[PDB]
């Protein structure tokens, strides 16, 4: 599971997960690019 | 005419550009870059493979001492173990007493999968500018893919679209790059032939199927096998096997700028950055004369619904009174409001409900329906969910 | 031992440097730049050649009006000159008198000698350097040619050389280069597919071996001549005939900076610029100390030869007195001295005539015999002729 910025501030954090984990990403204004598993990643637009 | 617009260099936000032509009606168009590829210049110097110590059969001089010759190989290990007592599976390998010498010779060799998998140490050059982008213009949703240096023009749909160059420079290449079988790892390669022991790139392929091997694996010949032909020879491990072990996080996860670093050839697709100045030489047929335009006047834009959200959530029943029927170009003449449609068929004394909204809740925006400038002010709603999928208006 | 020096970026100058570590005699490492060429990052954006006109046989619509058919080719020229009364070679081509007309059509076709005559618009990116350099290492004048980016460093003769990077980059390559079969000219190309009419490159292609070509050749099919089935078709002049015929002086003539530009591959051999960093990690076996070295005591250097000229115009008899016979480093201890010899035999109480030049006519130049130093002076006479060929000392 890897979450990073969607833009110039990378913040490209990533971790292998082993148990149940409720990771709370503070979703950036440039967007939260996360990939958690072999599916393609979710992008977060922190809208509203 | 040639309308010069600068789209935001980020895909999916379908920009509208209002081509105003004197002698014609208002000619709004929509453009949006689908993808934009950044193909960097590559200079593949170091090749990554697996080193394998090709050590020969044990040259047992039974009761005899020879002289080891320096075989010119990659790390030719020459060793004369003095006085081996080598015995075989069927007894003694030497019938002589004590003078049996172990000839241990070896070299390095590129692996068979090194012939398949090679780490490509591309020397980074400039990025190729190329991008595919669509536009709902002239009554057609038509796309043009253009090499975006500025001089790869597409006169498509009768329209001379010339886009390029890009404004941005956040290049997905680094100065040195390793292509490792699907992965661009921005890594500095070692000296081409001048590697270190245990380095990522301990076997340096100066050509991809090359004949030279910059390899200093620390293959140290150990002492002989105790009475049996065994090659005592200690070496360092696979430095590309360590580079296989330390595979490293590629730019497919490690993309700063939100770029899509996708290789084969090493490209940067979906590098959302900068602005894109595209000029569109429109023909005369897009210039449709305003005297032949429908006489749309007496508009009242009644703002029915106001939700400042990700969508263009303004609703506006604009009561219009058209002289004749026709697609009046219902473009936004305002600064904040994204209107959903581009043209509306204003037919007569009809109320066209435009779908237009923007980010600002208190939105007083202007809209021109093909000549008709009107104002629409609303107190748009707050957001409902904290997260949307991509950005919005 | 490692001595890391910088030669001047101009080949042929003898760079003898007295690398002298402790525990060794003087090591006068002579280097000479064999050649340095610059591989520019080309990208063939424009394909050029002299295009032709495929005008077919004329569609003689006899007895009736012609039919407009837009054959979608490059420069699809079609016209119906109705009312044509063309006569034939056997009299009349039209049987009736009034209803004959000429639907005359033609297209633009590619250059059939485009397989031979090609104009290449190289999208000139950054340039990759590659060098050759020889050194008198151990007294052996060996050569080593390396990829002189500094990262493809070449071990040669037990001595690693780290060659490059060059201090300069002002190479003859421009932003957009044109290569026409021997001609490298820095020329501003048209749009790749978005070329202009009649300019150097009107028959533009995306590549030379490509399939499509943009062209606006001014296909003015005029109405036909009287009684002869002949398509009067105005056409612009050949851009292959133009920019070939107005080809001008190329980089082979116009090479500034003293470069030697040679394309196919694009390489500026003898680019006279920069400081060339070359680091020679040499073996330790040359470093023979004062216990190993001959001991030259009482060296007296009288300069009977001294002439301020281009070559090594300084003849100095160093009457030495060597304790041990052998090689001796005759190294330059002065900054203006150019001693051609770097090692001389010290066999006894004898003299070596060192032939090195200088610049100032009254010169107290310093030379060391390998543990001895000396500053001997001479009065140089200036040269005769103004014009020489090579550089100076």
């Amino acid at each position: 599971l890897s979450y990073r910025n969607m833009g110039e501030e990378p913040n490209y954090q990533e971790e292998w997960v082993t148990h149940k984990k409720e990771v709370i990403r503070t979703v950036p204004t440039e967007g939260l690019e996360v990939t958690w598993g072999n599916n393609e990643p979710y992008k977060y637009w922190p809208q509203l | 005419y040639e309308h010069v617009t600068v789209i935001p260099n980020t895909v999916g936000v379908p920009y509208k550009t209002l081509v105003n032509r004197p002698g014609y009606s208002p000619m709004v168009l929509e453009m949006e870059l689908l993808s934009v590829t950044l193909e960097p210049t590559l200079s593949l110097d170091y090749i990554t493979c697996e080193y394998k110590t090709v050590i020969p059969s044990p040259y047992v001089k039974c009761c005899g001492t020879a002289e080891c010759k320096d075989k010119s190989l990659p790390d030719y290990s020459c060793k004369v173990f003095t006085g081996v007592y080598p015995f075989m599976w069927g007894g003694a390998y030497c019938f002589c007493d004590t003078e049996n010498t172990q000839l241990s010779e070896a070299h390095v060799e590129k692996s068979e999968s090194c012939k398949t998998e090679f780490a490509s140490a591309y020397r980074a050059h400039t990025a190729s500018a190329s991008a595919k982008l669509r536009v709902l213009y002239q009554g057609n949703n038509v796309t043009v893919s253009a090499y975006a240096n500025g001089d790869h023009a597409v006169t498509v749909k009768d329209a001379k679209f010339i886009v390029g160059p890009m404004s941005s420079a956040w290049t997905p290449f680094d100065n040195k790059i390793v292509v490792y079988k699907g992965d661009v790892y921005n890594m500095d390669y070692p000296p081409f032939g001048a590697g270190r022991p245990g380095q990522f790139g301990d076997i340096q392929s100066r050509t991809p199927e090359s004949e030279d091997v910059y390899a200093n694996t620390q293959l140290v010949l150990q002492r002989p096998s105790a009475g049996t032909v065994h090659v005592p020879y200690s070496q360092a491990p696979s430095g590309f096997k360590y580079w296989l072990k330390e595979r490293g996080a590629s730019l497919q996860h490690t993309a700063p700028f939100g770029c899509q670093i996708a290789t084969n050839p090493v490209r940067a697709m979906n590098c959302a950055v900068g602005n894109m100045p595209i000029s569109i030489d429109i023909p005369d047929a897009a210039f449709t004369r305003v005297v032949d335009a429908p006489s749309l006047t007496d508009m009242s834009c009644e703002v029915p619904a106001c939700t400042h959200s990700s969508d263009f959530g303004g609703v506006a029943i604009i009561k219009y009174a058209a002289s004749k029927k026709g697609k009046c170009a219902v473009h936004s003449m305002t600064n904040a409001v994204t209107i959903r449609e581009a043209e509306i068929e204003v037919e007569g004394n009809s109320q066209l409900q435009i779908s237009f909204s923007t980010a600002l809740a208190s939105a007083e925006f202007r809209v021109q329906v093909c000549s008709t400038q009107v104002h629409c002010a609303a107190e748009c709603h707050p957001p409902k969910d904290h997260i949307v999928n991509y950005p919005a208006s």
